[PDB]
């Protein structure tokens, strides 16, 4: 579940990004 | 009822997005991602296209690299649902704001896009009904309900 993680890790980081870019 | 029409109008948003992520990346080919069903005079594809446009940035930024993770995942029609389930579920644990909304959307394009380039046709409408279905039963729908709804997405 080590990739499940990481890809969900990165979209909560892109997502937070561009909530504060908005 | 509020929550259902979201979920309604999610379908919509989710398919225009995915139209206009497809046709930003051709001219930046999927041919089931080169239709785009609403309903009369809907403003959904509208909301889809200014989602697909607003995070067009970060998302060029990192495309290569979602690819790259899901290409390590390697999801297939056996396990897209379980996977999609606990990556959806995590994204969403600390909270929700509308950026984590765009990411799953795009989550959901790759996913779609993915599996297509992989082998697995007409795996669309399954991928839509996993969002939709997932912001249904996970409180997602409730969180862009009590904003207004999906049009408040054309203020960002």
């Amino acid at each position: 579940e080590d990739i499940i993680r990481n890809i969900a890790r990165h979209l909560a980081q892109w997502g937070d990004s561009m909530d504060r870019s908005w | 009822a509020s929550e259902e029409q979201v979920a309604q109008d999610t379908e919509e948003v989710f398919r225009s997005y995915v139209f206009y992520r497809h046709q930003q990346e051709q001219e930046a080919a999927d041919p089931e991602m080169v239709t785009l069903p609403l309903q009369p005079s809907s403003t959904m594809g509208q909301v889809g296209r200014q989602l697909a446009i607003i995070g067009d940035d970060i998302n060029r930024r990192y495309d290569s690299e979602f690819q790259t993770m899901l290409q390590h995942l390697q999801p297939t029609a056996e396990n897209a649902y379980e996977y999609f389930t606990k990556i959806a579920t995590s994204l969403f644990e600390s909270g929700i704001n509308w950026g984590r909304v765009v990411a799953l959307l795009g989550f959901g394009y790759r996913l779609a896009l993915h599996v297509y380039q992989h082998g697995l046709t007409g795996f669309l409408g399954q991928v839509t009904r996993f969002v939709v279905d997932f912001m249904l039963h996970h409180c997602i729908a409730r969180w862009i309900a009590q904003r207004g709804g999906w049009v408040a997405a054309l203020n960002l």
